[PDB]
DNA sequence: CACACACTCTCCAATTCTCTAA
DNA sequence: TTAGAGAATTGGAGAGTGTGTTTTTTTTTTTT
């Protein structure tokens, strides 16, 4: 009976811990109108979710007993709430069904402890602390009743788990042969269970200490709701167990291991027709290419074609060998603007990657195969470039990777793909990624007596691949300098009113990108076609003179990418002469930075080769 | 260290705390330890194994661990001179390194910490120098570039195979966190040891790998660089990063750079060796005609002046701007300046600010950064 | 080795067989 | 005719016995 029921040697009557829970969920209106709880379970009745978040700020305002009841004794308490939330369900909402009883959640909004003052008096505990998650295991399957089957008769039982022990038959009931009765291990029913190790945050670490960690066990249906990396304040009972001390002999060891018996994750790191009539509304703005192209980066200063250039390559051109991918380059001296302005753009996508050339990349360039090391089977870790197969990759220090980086990256620019032959797999992953990449001269210093290609030592047959190349260095003038000090100090005095501007600028970008990818597919206008062969066969007719090449087809190409990228922009669905008049004028700039032989000028030889006519005439 | 037989390894016990010794010690802690010198008797098959013999451990009982006239002498005006002179009374000159020395163990307003690099030829006083920031600083780290056999400036996983637990343990970066770490011949760094460096002046943490599976472990420290020329004593001639052979992408991090160049001068030389016999001779620095500032003191000095918290006022933005660009003209005349040299001289004005323990910056810390950049660049020429 | 599987061996007692009274 | 007390047979609980239990040097190919 529920009123004769106590706490084991704790005096807490769980039938008045029940109705207490009762009436806080019938009373707690304030929050700060209908109980917020009982709200919650009305929403639950259609959202189906087996479980109800609690507060336990909210249960201490309505009564300290209680919470104090809840934190020291939440193994018998939590059940009791349970029953409680299951009664009220029925009897609110009598006629509703759910496939299971909800699971009640409470949680503090803040850690209670951190993970290095934890002590033997918190054993059983609810606490709730902070930390990262560094691994997340396997999905264990925990046995829940045992399903037992007579070997020699088929007569069959079920057995709960008591404490995690089985109570085997010993006898089959129908045949009284003994040890008979066989558990049958797929007829036994499991539950969901996952371990998690879980690192303090850097910021809470004493000075220069190395991290503690705990483990965290999730049962079912709040299993695999974290990610390693991630931030989490996470909430549950600080167990101790014994650990045997062989796996053949039940000694265990005097010194007890703990864990944290999860009850509630809460992220912390993590974070309509409206918007789709404001991002239409602003599609008809005057001058919508330029604003967009302003409000990305808005820490960088001046480099408006840069800019132009990137937001083109975000939108990206149709879709449908028809690479809709746009190519981009930055190019200039160390510690200039380019790597802040990869580093910012790379998050500004979905899909997005962002990657250092070097060997000292967390994720590489190129596929390849690895013993994963809490299993130590084969896994097949794909590279940056095929992650990001629908976004843009960031390629940072991109002068400096190795050869095999170099032929890899060649690969998956011209064909899309990337093939792997490594250990016996043999398969061709899909590489659709857009490459924004960031290149340093091979000295310290841009050097204006060469050109791009002799400065930063990268082939041709990457540099051709590349839609538009732009050149970072800034102007010696002083009043760029003047003005560029103007700027710096505007972002040192930058404020919460700016950075509420930029994050809503961030924010309607993101959502104006967005909505351009998944409505908007350009196709070709009659003058469009027109204007396309008039700048080809224009852009060809500068070969006249000197008996050159001042163009190639795969030029047209990048410019019938960049036309449907711009018509992508103002959301028009036919890209025709506005669009492409664009993409022939930051094309034509592109190339005026990029191919510019110093004692001539633009040359389109300088992509097509190293070694312009100025250099190769040497012999 | 200094206690072992000449020819030995150090020795080690295990000691086993229980209640509220707890949580007493920490790594590389000092103590002394009154406790229970103790047999561990193991069970089962260690016991036929092992036979008579067995493992001891130390049942721990006990662990021992081994203001307003002196602001007045603060408040003198003379007190920026005065610290400055304190600083390595052994080394003469660089007054003005020195200056930025104290500055970089200030730090500027919270990005803050001051680097610095200073190169120069082998025994050019260099290593002296940087072991006296080490000694005086209350949290750093002395360390090669090179190779080392310890562990390195990232941290490392020892196993402890009687048990088998694989541990993080020390990385100089990592034990001076909320400090310093001086690296001696940063040029003969490891392409490893570049990218960790260059991870910490990015955003002031590291990646390392336990048991496959890896962390990121926090270290927030300034760094201070003594390199070496490639090849013999440093010619002017050449340019820095030609000379020294290091990649502008880290070179160009450190905030002030200077060259610690020697070269004979007949009194100054006789004075160095009349400071170095009477050492040996009397193992004490001679009277310098002065009296050094206790450390301790000075060490209170920097806590306080570094629980300042300046900020420009727009003035003070205004004259940064004409100062920066006139700056510019001459670089670009004479190209390592860029966005860094503004935000450097605004670091290094704000930590003159905190070094007056005023909460607002002044025209004199904005002349103060300028000249020591522009005279770091004339000790580079 | 001291703590677990697997097998043999011993005597206690649990249930039925048989004789007797109600 | 039906039910309880004394004697006989066999199940199995328990005691005893036997057995089982990272880190350094050297090479090779390929990466620069
Ligand atoms: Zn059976």
């Amino acid at each position: 009976l529920g009123q004769k029921l106590v706490i084991w040697g704790t005096d807490v009557n769980v039938a008045a811990c029940k109705e207490n829970f009762q009436r806080f969920l019938q009373r707690f209106i304030d929050p700060l109108t209908e109980p917020l709880y009982m709200q919650r379970l009305g929403e639950i009745n259609v959202i189906g979710e087996p479980f109800l978040n609690v507060n336990c700020e909210h249960i201490k305002s309505f009564d300290k007993n209680l919470y104090r009841q809840l934190i020291s004794y939440p193994q018998e308490v939590i059940p009791t709430f349970d029953m409680a939330v299951n009664e009220i369900f029925f009897d609110r909402y009598p006629d509703s069904i759910l496939e299971h009883q909800i699971q009640v959640r409470p949680f503090n909004a803040l850690k209670t402890k951190n993970m290095r003052n934890l002590n033997p008096e918190d054993i059983d505990q609810l606490i709730t602390i902070s930390g990262m998650v560094i691994r997340t295991s396997q999905l264990i399957p925990e046995m829940q009743e045992a399903f037992f089957q007579c070997q020699v008769c088929a007569h069959t039982t079920r057995v709960e788990m008591d404490r995690g022990r089985i109570a085997e038959p010993s006898v089959c009931g129908r045949c009284h042969t003994t040890h008979s009765m066989a558990l049958i291990h797929n007829r036994s029913l499991f539950s969901d269970k996952q371990m998690i190790k879980l690192q303090e945050s850097p910021e809470d670490m004493p000075a220069g200490q190395t991290p503690h960690t705990v483990i965290l066990f999730a049962h079912n249906d709040l299993v695999d709701k974290v990610q390693p990396g991630d931030r989490v304040n996470v909430t549950g009972i600080y167990r101790a167990v014994p650990i045997r001390v062989n796996p053949r002999v039940s000694n265990v060891k005097s010194v007890y291991k703990t864990h944290i018996d999860v009850i509630h994750y809460r992220k912390t790191d993590a974070k309509s027709e409206k918007r789709v009539e404001l991002l239409k509304e602003l599609s008809r703005k005057p001058d919508i290419y330029e604003r967009l192209a302003s409000a990305l980066a808005p820490s960088i200063y001046e480099h408006e074609d840069i800019k132009k250039g990137i937001l083109l390559q975000l939108f990206g051109g149709t879709r449908k060998k028809f690479r809709a991918e746009i190519n981009i380059l930055l190019c200039g001296d160390p510690g200039t603007s380019k790597s802040q302005l990869l580093q910012y753009v790379y998050n500004l996508v979905p899909r997005g990657q962002y990657t250092s050339g070097k060997g000292s990349s967390a994720v590489g360039l190129t596929a390849y195969v690895m013993k994963d090391p809490e299993t130590r089977q084969l896994v097949l870790q794909t590279g940056a470039l095929v992650l990001s197969d629908n976004g843009i990759c960031c390629i940072d220090e991109f002068d400096k990777m190795n050869e095999s980086t170099r032929s890899v990256l060649h690969e998956v620019m011209e064909q899309q793909t990337l093939s792997i032959a490594k250990a016996g797999i043999i398969c061709q992953l899909n590489a659709r990624t857009s490459v924004l990449a960031a290149a340093n001269p091979i000295e310290s210093q841009w050097n204006p007596k060469k050109t791009t290609i002799e400065n930063i030592q990268l082939p041709h047959t990457l540099l051709s691949r590349f839609d538009l190349i732009f050149l970072l260095l800034d102007p010696q003038d002083e009043a760029y300098d003047r003005r560029l000090a103007h700027h710096l100090v505007a972002l040192y005095y930058q404020s919460e009113e700016q950075a509420e501007e930029e994050l809503l600028d961030m924010a309607v970008l993101k959502d104006y990108i967005a909505y351009a990818h998944s409505t908007i597919m350009p196709r070709l206008s009659e003058e469009a076609s027109q204007a396309l062969i008039e700048a080809y066969v224009d852009m060809r007719k500068i070969g006249s003179s000197r008996g050159m090449v001042s163009a190639y087809p795969r030029q047209l190409e990048s410019l019938i990418r960049l036309a449907e990228a711009h018509a992508k922009v103002r959301l028009s669905n036919k890209v025709e002469a506005i669009d492409v008049e664009e993409a022939k004028r930051l094309h034509r700039e592109a190339l005026k930075q990029s191919a510019t032989d110093p004692r001539t000028g633009i040359v389109d030889i300088s992509i097509l080769t190293t070694g312009m006519s100025a250099t190769s005439r040497k012999r | 260290s200094d206690q072992v037989p000449v020819g030995n390894i150090p020795r080690s016990i295990t000691v086993l705390v229980e209640g509220e010794n707890t949580r007493i010690a920490q790594p590389g802690d000092h103590v002394s330890v009154t406790g229970i010198f103790l047999p561990i008797l193991r069970t089962g098959f260690r016991q036929v194994v092992q036979g008579l013999l067995s493992e001891t451990y130390l049942e721990a009982h006990r662990i021992v661990k081994m203001t307003r006239e002196e602001l007045r002498q603060i408040a003198e005006e003379d007190f920026y001179e005065k610290l400055a002179a304190s600083i390595a009374p052994e080394i003469y000159g660089h007054e003005d390194v020195k200056k930025a020395l104290l500055l970089l163990l200030v730090g500027g307003v919270d990005r803050g910490n001051i680097n610095i690099c200073l190169m120069g030829d082998p025994g050019v006083a260099k290593s002296q120098l940087l072991s006296y920031i080490d000694r005086l600083a209350p949290r750093s780290q002395y360390t090669t570039g090179r190779g080392s056999s310890g562990v390195g400036l990232t941290a490392a996983v020892l196993r402890d195979s009687v048990s088998g637990e694989l541990t993080l343990e020390g990385g100089a970066l990592v034990l001076a966190d909320q400090g310093v770490c001086c690296i001696d011949e940063f040029d003969k760094m490891a392409e490893a040891d570049r990218t960790a460096i260059h991870e910490v002046m990015e955003q002031q943490t590291i990646s390392i790998a336990k048991a496959g599976i890896l962390t990121t472990l926090n270290a927030r420290c300034s760094i201070l660089a003594a390199a070496n020329p490639a090849y013999g004593r440093y010619n002017p001639r050449r340019s820095l990063e030609q000379n020294i052979q290091l990649p502008a992408a880290l070179l160009s991090r450190f905030d002030l750079l200077w060259l610690i160049q020697d070269r004979p001068d007949r009194d100054n030389d006789l004075r160095l060796a009349q400071h170095i016999t009477y050492v040996h001779q009397h193992s004490r620095q001679p009277p310098s005609q002065f009296e050094p500032l206790d450390m301790k003191l000075m060490r209170r000095y920097i806590a306080m002046c570094r629980e300042k918290q300046p900020m420009v006022p727009e003035s003070l933005a205004d004259y940064i701007t004409a100062a920066y660009v006139e700056m510019r003209r001459e670089a670009w005349a004479s190209t390592y300046t860029s966005a860094r040299t503004l935000l450097a001289i605004l670091r290094l004005s704000t930590a003159l600010a905190r070094l007056r323990m005023v909460d607002v910056v002044e025209k004199e810390d904005v002349n103060e950064a300028i000249r020591l950049m522009e005279m770091s660049k004339d000790s580079l020429l």
